[PDB]
């Protein structure tokens, strides 16, 4: 399966200051992937579907882009509502397998 | 756009359940639904996927052949019927659906991703 | 595209939104205009009906330059008798049903000048000044 | 590798379906003022070429007992038998007490109490007046309620009979059932097809041969023969409640006659309203009878034992016995003459065993006038004299046999005589034909896309 | 007068044949679909259905971008689920029948595709093309 | 006061309570509206 | 381009006029062809037969490449074997009916040459390369 | 094609008068209606006019609220009226009617201006 | 027919009293030469 | 819910919608016989 490597676990940034993120690959995945947000007790959501695109309800402040191989994920403002772990699944082989997992906390 | 799904308990290894999720809302019948879970270090593993025309189930690779997945679109209920339990299945499962809305333009947002709330299982001996 | 559906819109489901976003569902609308003895003819009137009404709307719009055409452009002015409000007040500002509650008294007029001071003129012309 | 999909109108993709059909006739048959019960002037004029085309490869499955072909033409069959008397007289006062002597008149050799001489009280144009007339009826026809005994019709507790039109004729004429444009007949042209399963040669001709609707029991008349063998075709050979029909390679000539010379008199029962009753019979009065002949039916019945021991077992003796019993329509076979219906006994032909190692036979017949046609109770047709000897020549093409209850596993097979349900009629002309329809409509991918 | 007889195949007379050769026949099954008391009920009843069959296939051939054409080529991508057969196993070792029978419950998601998702884009994005 | 009494009569009246919430509409797909775009010669 | 009316010319208006003249009026005669127990079924017939008059003669303009067209070009020569005078014989001093009424045998040999040189001669030249 | 008038006359002012333009030949239902009065210093001017299709009446800028135009599609004729008058409106009013056949190309001329026998009114003390 | 009917009183009834009637009426046959005498239950609101 | 066209006025009918449903028994205390008398061919009358 395409196996999926994610950033480093933690990224805690003060709030107010642009977080960029990333996560790997093993083989081409094309334009087919997804970002979630997984609150603590709360049901995860998506964030930017089809890796450039953003979802309804989300701020301008999540951007995602990247093709093929390596993929990034930006943040323009951070907020304290927006404490979370990231994830990002391949959707174009079949497992569909999802990321590590980096949380950011709040300084 | 409401998923009340119920079922999990504590059982022994070895034991069966069916957690059955309810739909509410969307189209249940144009939804491609999958199953993933979330423990402690597996971070929201996948578990089984159904189609929305057709029946074809996908299953991930560690739980293939043990577990079986059904659906009634005229009930608007998906099961996930565990059988031969492991004690590393300890997870919360959450019921997912995935559709794109294909007038794409129309619907500024063409992708549904909701997913349900979240059931507990909990196995040990 | 691996773990994605099919959902559509649905019959008449823009129907409150603006035209510049139910412009883009006609092929939705446009599928259920056809649908494939004691009392058996409020059946069988009823499947000749659907089929003069939509025999009427293709040849009225094939009497226009418009032939198998959704949305379909034609150089005949806009007059503004008809409707005085402009561009970005009609598109983004009103549905399709109030458009056609104040177009109803000229569609008469504007169905007339889409005939015959287009169709019958254009191709007069193409089998005229060109094609000899 | 950036596959496109694209679009092929005209596909050759067909699925079955049950559609309405409309019917089609040849001209000649067609023009004519003689009017028919089923009527052919308001068919469509058939096609001078029809078009037989033959696909190859196409190994298509037919089933002649799920046909729904069999299911629309008996409704149009009992459709056009009820809107066909509703133009003639309603026999309504018919229904009175009959003071009948039996005819024992001028010859009576073996007509001995078949025919009655029937005398009644009857309205005439004036309401307040009445008139005494007489007909002469049959047996069948009457029956006691408790010299002159006093007697009624066989209906009066039943139904109200319509006396049939006068001027229409029972003739069956071809009718071709043709299914309407974007449809398509499909024809089976095996030779071998025993009417389930897998057909290898199938034909899509855009509709059916000529399918007479004649009225038969126990003896499929003219109509279809088979091109090889005699074939026999059966939903279930196991099982002993299901019809066997047989088609014939060779057609069976029977030759069936009225010798009574009947004389038809009208009785005026009302304002508009004619009666045409039975008057005297002049000259000769002789049963009437059926004769098959002897050599013909000896080697016909040898190839239907000879094809039933595939089926059975090929040590089994064979042995065909006559009707066991119920109405007469099932117990005897009954058949349309000329607008007389005859009900014939079928015991001289079913009668024979036959071991694995130049004449006629008469077969006795019994003519009825008030019948129950299509089993209906509540509705029945009196069929009026036909004056004259009269005489049909038919082609028995087939046979329908009712198998009993297997004696100690496959000892003797004993084959009797069946019929009655009027679907297995048109079952032996409609085996080959089944209704598809046409979707032209298919999506198939390419490595082209539209040039925009 | 350069070129003497005549036979025809009939129609549907490609229907054994694999979809390489019965989409070279798409005339012959094109042309012959329509062609221009009891027993006046059923023809009444059987030349309505012909006439709707033929015009649901002509409004569906007409609302894609298909109006005219027996071979129409369109814009949608052929996703891997409905097949996974390279071409090779589809149009030389597969009749059209068999073809009817495998793509039978994606003939909506396919034909939805057609409809909403391309051909109501194509014609937009002509409108913007031709509005400058 | 108001007095109140039973009806009945009118056949129609038990159909309304029932078909009040349904109306029938018809549709017409043809719509012309004015934007900055013409056809080619 | 304002304060004036418009009045339309009626049904078959321009039948007593010059075939150029008349030439003007096609969306005229084309707009009106189709109009939107015992007594019943007989109106329904004719409301069938209606329909299906109103297709063949655009099922005989579809099978040429005029479908959609009011003034059709065709690559088939005019022999002189046929009623021929100059254009200006015909074109201007000439009305429909007398036209009509000349050419009374012809027209069917018309169709029959409109079917084998027009398509299946130039479709057989389009189908040497079909497909890029 | 003849556009025959009636009513009207000699009134003190602050009298009403209705002008009665009864149509033949031409089609009133496609035609937009004026009303154009001649008279000496200042001759053929605008009053009042009316809609083929709708009920819109648009009026001059002197003589607005003081006449008010109707039609009738079924009797084919049309109304003026003229209430709270003024000792300048002394002068001889036109019926006149306008229409474009739109064929055009069919027809040579396709301004269909259409004038009547005007009748005269005045006004004094 | 002129149905001869007579107040039933069977039973104990309940004081239904005059509301069914026993009614006596010749009927015709089968047969339009005989006629039958039938007795049916009539309610109070559909005799006369 | 109530429902009327002109309510101000008591010549229209007032269309009354209920929440609950009363439910309502209704029987007919009397083991009636069905008798056919035959009056005519084919023709029966089922008589109490
Ligand atoms: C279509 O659906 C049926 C039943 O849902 C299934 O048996 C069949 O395999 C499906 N077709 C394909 C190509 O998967
Ligand atoms: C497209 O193909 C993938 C791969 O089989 C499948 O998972 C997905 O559901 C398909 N989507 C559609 C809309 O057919
Ligand atoms: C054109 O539309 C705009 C709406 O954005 C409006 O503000 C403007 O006044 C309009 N112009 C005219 C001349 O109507
Ligand atoms: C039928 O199959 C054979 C063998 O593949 C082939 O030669 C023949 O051309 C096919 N027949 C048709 C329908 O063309
Ligand atoms: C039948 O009876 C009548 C008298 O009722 C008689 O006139 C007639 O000859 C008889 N016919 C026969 C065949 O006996
Ligand atoms: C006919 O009626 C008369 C009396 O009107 C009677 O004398 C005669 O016997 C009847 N005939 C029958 C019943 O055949
Ligand atoms: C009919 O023949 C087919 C073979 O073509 C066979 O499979 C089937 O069992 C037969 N049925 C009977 C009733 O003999
Ligand atoms: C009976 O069969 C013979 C062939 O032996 C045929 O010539 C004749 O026309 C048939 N008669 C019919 C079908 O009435
Ligand atoms: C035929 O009859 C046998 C025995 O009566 C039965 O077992 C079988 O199910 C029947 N049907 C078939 C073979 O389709
Ligand atoms: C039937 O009659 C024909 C001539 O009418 C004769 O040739 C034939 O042999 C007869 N058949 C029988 C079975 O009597
Ligand atoms: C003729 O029939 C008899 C029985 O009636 C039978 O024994 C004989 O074998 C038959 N002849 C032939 C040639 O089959
Ligand atoms: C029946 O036996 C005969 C031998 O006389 C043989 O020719 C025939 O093939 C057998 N049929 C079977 C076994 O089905
Ligand atoms: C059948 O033949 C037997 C003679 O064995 C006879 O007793 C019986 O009445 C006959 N039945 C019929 C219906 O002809
Ligand atoms: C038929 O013939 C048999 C024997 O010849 C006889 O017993 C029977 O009564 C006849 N009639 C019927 C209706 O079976
Ligand atoms: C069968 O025929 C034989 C001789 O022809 C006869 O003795 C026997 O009674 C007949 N049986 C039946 C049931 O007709
Ligand atoms: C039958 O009777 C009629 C008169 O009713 C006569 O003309 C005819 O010749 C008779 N036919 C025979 C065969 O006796
Ligand atoms: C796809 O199938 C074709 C069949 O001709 C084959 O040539 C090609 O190698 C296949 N592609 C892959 C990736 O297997
Ligand atoms: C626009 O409408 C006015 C009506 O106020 C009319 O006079 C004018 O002729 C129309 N424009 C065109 C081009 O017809
Ligand atoms: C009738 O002929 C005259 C010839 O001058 C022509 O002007 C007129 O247009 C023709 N009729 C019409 C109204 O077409
Ligand atoms: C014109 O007519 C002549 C004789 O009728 C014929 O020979 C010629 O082929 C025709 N022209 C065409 C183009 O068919
Ligand atoms: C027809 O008229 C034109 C005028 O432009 C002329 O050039 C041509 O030669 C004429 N043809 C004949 C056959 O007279
Ligand atoms: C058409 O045919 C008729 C009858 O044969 C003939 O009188 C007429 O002259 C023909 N038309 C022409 C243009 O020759
Ligand atoms: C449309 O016409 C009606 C009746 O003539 C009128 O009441 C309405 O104001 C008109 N609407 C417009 C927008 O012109
Ligand atoms: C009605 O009266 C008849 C006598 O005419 C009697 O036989 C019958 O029992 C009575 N019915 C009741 C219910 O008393
Ligand atoms: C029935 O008829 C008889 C005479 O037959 C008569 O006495 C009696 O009154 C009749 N019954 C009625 C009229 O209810
Ligand atoms: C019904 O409700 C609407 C809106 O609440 C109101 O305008 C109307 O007057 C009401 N009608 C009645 C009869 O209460
Ligand atoms: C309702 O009734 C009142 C008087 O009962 C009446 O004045 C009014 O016009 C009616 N209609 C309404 C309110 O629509």
């Amino acid at each position: 399966e395409i196996v999926m490597t994610q950033s480093p676990a933690t990224l805690s940034v003060s709030p107010g200051e642009r977080a960029t993120l990333s996560c790997r690959a093993s083989q081409s995945v094309a334009s087919d992937l997804v970002w979630y947000q997984q609150k603590p007790g709360q049901p995860p959501r998506v964030l930017i579907y089809e890796a450039s695109k953003r979802a309804a309800g989300c701020p301008d402040r999540f951007s995602g882009s990247g093709s093929g191989t390596d993929f990034t994920l930006n943040i323009n403002s951070l907020e304290p509502e927006d404490v979370g772990v990231y994830y990002c699944q391949q959707e174009i082989d079949w497992p569909l397998t999802f990321g590590g997992g980096t949380t950011v906390e709040i300084k | 756009a409401h998923l009340v799904e119920s079922g999990g308990g504590l059982t022994q290894p070895g034991g069966s359940l069916r957690l059955s999720c309810v739909v509410s809302g969307i189209s249940f019948s144009g939804h491609y639904m999958h199953w993933v879970r979330l423990s402690s270090g597996r971070g929201l593993e996948w578990v089984s996927g159904i189609s929305d025309i057709g029946d074809k189930r996908w299953y991930a690779d560690s739980v293939r052949g043990r577990f079986t997945i059904s659906r009634e679109n005229a009930k608007n209920t998906l099961y996930l019927q565990m059988d031969n339990l492991r004690p590393e299945d300890s997870a919360v499962y959450y019921c997912t659906g995935r559709a794109i809305l294909y007038p794409r333009a129309y619907y500024k947002d063409h992708r549904s991703d909701v997913w349900g709330a979240g059931v507990l299982v909990t196995v040990s001996s | 595209a691996v773990g994605i559906g099919a959902v559509f819109l649905g019959f008449l489901g823009a129907a409150g939104s603006t035209m510049g976003a139910a412009s883009m569902t006609l092929t939705v609308q446009a599928r259920n205009l056809l649908s494939g003895t004691v009392w058996g003819i409020k059946q069988l009137q009823a499947r000749v009906l659907a089929v003069e009404r939509y025999l009427r709307d293709q040849q009225l719009l094939g009497i226009w330059g418009c032939s198998g055409k959704l949305i379909c452009c034609t150089n005949v002015p806009w007059n503004s008798s008809w409707s005085n409000r402009n561009l970005s007040e009609i598109w983004d500002n009103m549905t399709w049903l109030q458009w056609d509650k104040e177009i109803s008294n000229y569609t008469q007029i504007i169905y007339g000048l889409l005939e015959e001071s287009q169709n019958q003129q254009e191709k007069n012309e193409q089998d005229l000044l060109a094609l000899d | 590798e950036n596959l496109w999909v694209t679009v092929y109108y005209g596909v050759p993709v067909w699925k079955d379906a049950e559609t309405t059909l409309f019917c089609a006739s040849d001209a000649k048959a067609y023009e004519t003022e003689k009017h028919n019960v089923w009527a052919t002037h308001a068919c469509v004029p058939t096609d001078p070429n029809p078009q037989e085309i033959h696909l190859e490869n196409v190994t298509e499955e037919f089933n002649m007992w799920k046909n729904n072909m069999v299911e629309q033409m008996h409704t149009d069959i009992i459709s056009l038998w009820d809107q066909s008397l509703k133009p003639c007289v309603k026999l309504t006062p018919l229904c009175v007490t009959l003071q009948c002597t039996n005819v024992t008149n001028n010859i009576t050799d073996d007509m001995r109490g078949e025919l009655k001489n029937c005398s009644f009280n009857m309205t005439t144009e004036l309401r307040d007046k009445k008139q005494k007339v007489y007909s002469l009826f049959y047996r069948l026809d009457v029956v006691q309620i408790n010299s002159n005994k006093e007697y009624r019709l066989i209906n009066c507790n039943t139904s109200a009979c319509t006396q049939a039109c006068p001027k229409v004729s029972f003739e069956p004429i071809p009718i071709h059932y043709c299914a309407p444009a974007g449809f398509a007949i499909l024809k089976c042209k095996d030779k071998k097809f025993n009417g389930t399963g897998p057909c290898p040669s199938v034909s899509t001709v855009q509709c059916t041969h000529g399918i007479k609707p004649v009225v038969s029991t126990q003896l499929l008349l003219n109509g279809s023969l088979a091109e090889e063998e005699v074939m026999i075709r059966s939903e279930n050979i196991t099982n002993n409640a299901k019809n066997i029909l047989v088609q014939f390679n060779t057609p069976v000539q029977i030759n069936c006659t009225r010798p009574n010379n009947n004389t038809r008199k009208s009785i005026r029962i009302g304002p508009g309203q004619a009666f045409y009753a039975t008057g005297d019979i002049i000259g000769d009065i002789r049963q009437a009878h059926c004769n098959v002949s002897k050599a013909t039916w000896n080697e016909t019945l040898g190839k239907v034992v000879k094809q039933l021991r595939k089926h059975f077992g090929n040590n089994t003796i064979i042995r065909f016995a006559n009707s066991s019993g119920g109405d007469l329509e099932v117990t005897t076979h009954s058949f349309n003459c000329g607008g007389e219906f005859f009900y014939c006994n079928t015991s001289g032909l079913f009668n024979s065993t036959w071991i694995s190692n130049n004449d006629s036979i008469t077969l006795p017949c019994r003519i009825k006038q008030i019948i129950n046609m299509w089993q209906r109770i509540g509705q029945c047709m009196y069929a009026p004299p036909i004056q004259g000897v009269i005489r049909c020549v038919s082609n028995i093409t087939g046979l329908i046999l009712t198998r009993d209850g297997g004696s100690t596993n496959s000892t003797t097979e004993t084959f009797r005589p069946g019929g009655g349900d009027m679907r297995d009629n048109w079952r032996s002309e409609l085996y080959k034909y089944k209704v598809v329809k046409i979707e032209p409509l298919g999506v198939a991918p390419t490595r082209c896309k539209r040039r925009v």
